[PDB]
RNA sequence: GUGAGUAAAUUUGG
RNA sequence: AAAUCUUUCUCAC
């Protein structure tokens, strides 16, 4: 049916693929591709472009954001029981805490300063040294990549050591700053539509467009290229250490360590990889492996191909095409004048995940579609009515409801089929407010959140004064004192636990 | 003495790390959303409770009526800018007993960019989803340190040269810099 | 005590009074303000609170007594202090950004930089590699798509029946007959019976993929929504016959036969065998008490079942129909047939897309979108984007890929672009 | 490697 | 047995 669409359709209506296939095969093939590229027989991994038009941020203070150093994402922790390296998977928060415990350090900034300040690689920084840190930071673990539409085969992501993550965070922050400075496209966070509009404006002055993709992007960005870019932007010893760890990286597949000297593992240094091409030439609008450019004559196209080759941005011959009447970037398709291309485009269907979550999500999707030119409003209203009918067929059993109120949705025992326009313009019973995309959370969302939320934990450090930074050092006594002071102040007001604060109600009055 | 085990070997840790160690991880349920909602009639009980108790206390909102003629145009990014709170009212809100985390979140400005291809004569901003129909949206740096009496602090005089004092007109500690 | 903070201390307390006129903070770096006859325990002394204040850079602790209050100046122009008051004073006072020596900079060079660079140099480096010769030609034509479809068909062939895809049509039996047939089929396969439920026990695996072939298209899929809802219900209700308005299925857990002490209940990872009924007249016919029906099985992964059971067939069909061209009639093998073909078979194709958990049709659709938007493509390379057989394995995904290619061929044949 | 039992997915979706 | 290294429950020693 996607083949018989009048306009552009990516076939995103159904959910993405699923699989529990182990990631060992994907990682093994990725490492084999990297090894093949290293021997210079498949693609190019040697950077030749001149990265001289890049500002040198050598004097910029080393800025570390601690928010991204702690998270629930998985990471690899390395131990040396009897001289043999053992790799375990643990939350990034636990990994960072273990790293800080091994080398006594109040915060990651102190660890970075100590690492950069020692006078030798064997000097102790606690129960470790820079040599040991570098040796342990080259170990990675394989995991299954998140499923995405259009990729039936499972892909592999790689979890790194906390030290590697810290250095990567620093270099990536500075590389993103340089990228934002070099061009206005990467201001802070450009969505697909914003990038598409900017590209349409940029490439309007030429005839042909070169909607293109880079193949084997992660396997072709060598440690040499990363070090070259980092030196160009002035990364100092941090860049050298990171390049050394990348060159010596080892991946634990199943139960064996395999060497992968070639390329990088996954999209870790996206900013640096983009900066390679961007500093090579001001002719492309590239976001990692996705780029777009325009040309007028075959000689210009040959120059573009040579520029891409010299920047280790090997063109993907399978899914790169030349267009004259359309532009395409990050799945967003636009007309040369800037208008969104007619058709469904990237519209995605809403799977059944609850009586009211489904309605809220389909309402949000239809609002997004109608706000653009995807479909007229009447079509969206008909689709909303159809979805309400489907939800009624699916959720109108006693196991979900025992009510027969007139105002209730047909799927919860009622006999109300709210018009899409009536729902959007707050013209319904208050029970329907939760179904509005901007309305409060639905009953299903709260129930599922409670289910998810249902260890010898520490003393909770919530309800903090907004004026205290999160980088302040606190001991056990400090936490207890803060809790006691907050409780005493709340009691002085004759009040229980603090009342929830919502910005909308505060602005209303 | 969990502090001595989670942070073994360190007596002081940053607030970020300590809070990261109290996130209360959420476990990925192995069942679908439908089966989870059916389990123990949790959703049915929640719906009964909401209808009986929560629904009557809902602050009924007004219905949108303002409309303007619109015509299809190029794709644009409609920008909604919600300002964040400032130090003064943030301190006041925290002192009054509101949750500190919520106020901390509200101190950050919010920017919403929405792709819309629809324009009006006056270039009005439209509501969520209602773009086709045309529903429109329309010296001394005295600093308040706190709204409480800190013990053993000098009272604010007529001409506070540069110190920190207490104000009687407004129940707050004032820092008079410069 | 460090001499790099002297100036920083001076600006920290310009003219700040504490009692009536006297300056609140005494700077230890100035003799006139320094307190004689007492050991110095910090950068500055506060007389109201009788405390010592020390300034440190980010991650650079100084040697001062624990009693001394430390005010950290972060690299992002943000200050921290255990005492809110001193934090505010420093925040307002240090607006004039004055760089302090010792601040760590991203360009910092460690004493081991040369050694690490030498180690990197001694390590292996990549070779250049060949420059591709790119030829830009017109996109593939109908002939190339027909060639790809014919290659797939001759390489894999067709099944005699539609297998589980026939379960989207009525089997011609009532609820009682359907339940009896399913239960008697489960008994015939010698499935274990326990706690009123069926369990399929296995001991050894051949460790080879099952035979792959293309499924012929049934005439229509009237019971697509019913079947998908039944699978969604069976995600957890396994071992007993599930009934719908017009059809039934039986999802039996697949468990290892360890021995006398064996697994007795399903767990999160336990696979299912979904057994469904369709009209008889194929190899998989089953008869009991005069009731005859074709019994077709599908081995489903729990993630596969969860993904399949959540699809919205009707809404997807309507969204596709919003801006669709005229769908032609097609034959059992996805070939244009204006004489005896049926337009309802397209519904079946959609149902197949819902049943295929790898969604290779999504990849085919993305490539076809590129094809329709392309003026020129790389010769002999773009055409190798519809060859997705290596990316998938199984009868259902193979059939889905074949019929996606057939849909592309039909679009090019009937509505050329 | 040996032995034994059989909290969690059925309760409750036409 | 199948969309085939997946269908791998608990306890004690
Ligand atoms: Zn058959």
């Amino acid at each position: 049916m996607w083949a018989f669409q009048e306009g552009v359709c990516k076939g995103n209506l159904l959910s993405g693929p699923t699989s529990m296939k182990a990631p060992d095969s994907a990682a093994r093939e990725s490492i084999d591709r990297a090894s093949e590229i290293m021997t210079g027989k498949s693609y190019n991994a040697v950077h030749t472009g001149d990265l001289s038009k890049l500002p040198n941020q050598g004097e910029s203070p080393l800025r570390i954001v601690d928010s991204d150093l702690y998270s629930e994402r998985s990471c690899c922790w390395v131990i040396e029981k009897e001289g043999r390296v053992v790799c375990k998977s643990t939350t990034l928060t636990r990994g960072m805490t273990s790293l800080l415990n091994t080398t006594k350090c109040s915060s990651p900034s102190e660890l970075i300063c100590k690492v950069l300040t020692v006078e030798s690689l064997s000097e102790k920084i606690g129960d470790t040294s820079v040599e040991e840190l570098l040796s342990h930071g080259r170990y990675f673990k394989c995991a299954l990549r998140d499923q995405e539409r259009g990729k039936p085969k499972s892909r592999a992501i790689f979890l790194s050591h906390p030290f590697f993550r810290l250095l990567s965070s620093v270099v990536e922050t500075h590389a993103r700053s340089v990228l934002s400075k070099v061009s206005a496209v990467y201001t802070a966070t450009a969505s697909a539509e914003q990038r598409a509009m900017m590209a349409a404006q940029v490439v309007e002055s030429r005839k042909h467009v070169l909607n293109g993709d880079c193949t084997k992007y992660n396997e072709a960005i060598d440690a040499d290229t990363l070090l070259k870019v980092w030196d160009a932007i002035g990364m100092g010893s941090i860049g050298v250490m990171l390049a050394y760890m990348v060159r010596r990286k080892c991946v634990l597949i199943k139960d064996t360590l395999v060497e992968c000297p070639g390329g990088m593992l996954m999209g870790m240094f996206n900013a640096t990889a983009t900066l390679a091409l961007q500093g090579t030439t001001d002719r492309f609008l590239s976001f990692s492996d996705d780029f777009i450019t325009s040309f007028n004559s075959p000689a210009e196209l040959r120059e573009i191909e040579d520029l891409l080759f010299a920047s280790c941005h090997n063109l993907s011959l399978k899914k790169s095409y030349i267009s004259v009447a359309s532009l395409e970037i990050n799945s967003c398709t636009l007309t040369r004048d800037g208008d969104l291309a007619t058709g469904l485009g990237c519209t995605a269907g809403v799977p059944f995940r609850g009586p009211l979550v489904t309605l809220k999500q389909t309402a949000a999707m239809l609002s997004g579609a109608v706000d653009s030119g995807v479909m007229p409003f009447h079509s969206a209203e008909r689709l909303f009515q159809i979805k309400q009918q489907e939800c009624a067929y699916r959720y109108n059993n006693p196991t979900y409801t025992t009510r027969n109120e007139d105002f209730l949705p047909t799927c919860l025992g009622g006999k109300t089929v709210i018009s899409f326009q009536s729902l959007l313009t707050w013209d319904c019973h208050p029970f329907w407010y939760q179904v509005h995309p901007d309305g409060p959370d639905t009953i299903d969302q709260k129930v599922l959140s409670v289910l998810a939320s249902k260890r010898t934990r520490l003393e909770a450090l919530s309800d903090l004064d907004p004026l205290v930074p999160h980088r302040l050092l606190v001991s056990e006594s400090d936490v207890s004192k803060i809790r006691a002071a907050r409780q005493a102040h709340l009691k002085s007001l004759g009040l229980e636990q603090p009342t929830n604060f919502n910005y909308a109600i505060y602005k209303a009055v | 003495s969990q502090f001595g085990k989670s942070f073994k070997g360190r007596t002081e840790v940053t607030i970020t790390e300590y809070r990261s160690h109290t996130v209360k991880d959420v476990h990925r349920s192995l069942l679908t959303a439908d089966k989870s909602l059916r389990k123990s009639f949790c959703f049915r009980n929640a719906l009964n409770q909401f209808l009986d108790k929560d629904l009557p206390l809902l602050p009924i909102r007004p219905k949108l009526e303002s409309r303007v003629a619109v015509k299809k145009s190029k794709l644009r990014s409609q920008l909604s800018f919600r300002p964040g709170l400032t130090q003064e009212e943030a301190i006041d809100l925290y002192n009054k007993g509101y949750d500190g985390d919520s106020v901390s979140g509200a101190l950050q400005d919010r920017v919403v960019n929405e792709p819309v291809a629809y324009s009006s004569a006056d270039n009005d901003k439209f509501h969520r989803g209602l773009a086709a129909l045309g529903y429109t949206l329309a010296k001394a740096k005295v600093t308040v340190l706190s709204r409480s009496k800190w013990m053993g602090y000098e009272d604010l005089p007529q001409k506070p040269p540069n110190g920190t004092f207490y104000c009687r007109k407004r129940k707050a500690m004032l820092l008079i810099s410069c | 005590m460090d001499s790099r903070f002297a100036q920083l201390t001076g600006v920290f307390c310009d003219d700040f009074t504490y009692s009536e006129g006297s300056r609140r903070f005494l700077s230890s770096y100035s003799t006139v303000e320094r307190r004689p006859g007492v050991p110095v325990e910090g950068d500055c002394y506060d007389c109201l609170k009788n405390k010592w204040i020390a300034f440190e850079l980010e991650g650079q602790p100084r040697k001062f007594p624990k009693a001394t209050v430390r005010c950290i100046l972060n690299n992002d122009a943000t200050y921290v202090c255990s005492e809110q008051e001193y934090q505010q004073i420093c925040k307002v006072q240090f607006k004039d950004y004055l760089e302090i020596d010792g601040v760590v900079k991203v360009g910092h060079k460690a004493s081991y930089d040369a050694e690490l660079r030498e180690r990197l140099l001694e390590l292996p480096h990549p070779k250049s590699g060949p420059k591709p010769r790119i030829e830009w030609v017109a996109p593939p034509r109908l002939a190339d798509i027909s060639k790809e479809t014919a290659e797939l068909k001759r390489q894999y062939g067709f099944f005699e029946c539609s297998k589980f895809l026939a379960c989207g049509e009525e089997c011609g039996l009532d609820q009682e007959a359907r339940e009896l047939i399913l239960n008697e089929y489960a008994r015939d396969r010698e499935f274990e019976f326990r706690n009123g439920g069926w369990i399929q026990r296995y001991t050894v695996a051949s460790h080879k993929p099952a035979t792959q072939k293309i499924l012929p298209l049934p005439a229509s899929a009237p019971l697509a929504r019913e079947l998908l809802m039944l699978i969604a219900r069976s995600t957890t209700q396994a071992g007993k016959v599930l009934h719908s308005d017009n059809t039934s299925i039986l999802a039996v857990p697949v468990m290892r036969d360890s021995g006398k002490h064996s697994k007795r209940r399903p767990t999160a990872s336990t696979h299912h065998l979904v057994v469904g009924l369709s009209k008889p007249g194929c190899e998989h016919d089953f008869e009991f008490d005069g009731y005859r029906a074709a019994v077709h099985v599908m081995h489903l992964d729990p993630k596969q079942s969860a993904n399949i059971g959540e699809q919205d067939f009707v809404s997807t069909r309507e969204i596709y129909k919003l801006d669709m061209l005229e769908l032609p009639p097609i034959s059992r093998k996805g070939d244009l047939d204006r004489a005896s073909g049926l337009e309802t078979r397209w519904d079946v194709i959609l149902l197949l897309e819902c049943l295929d958990s790898t969604r290779v049709s999504q990849a085919v659709a993305q490539h076809f979108n590129r094809h329709r938007l392309a003026l020129s493509v790389c010769k002999d390379e773009f055409r190798k984007g519809y060859q997705l057989a290596s990316e998938i394995r199984g009868t259902i995904p193979l059939s889905s890929l074949y019929y996606s290619l057939c849909a592309v061929r039909l679009r090019m044949t009937v509505h050329p672009f």
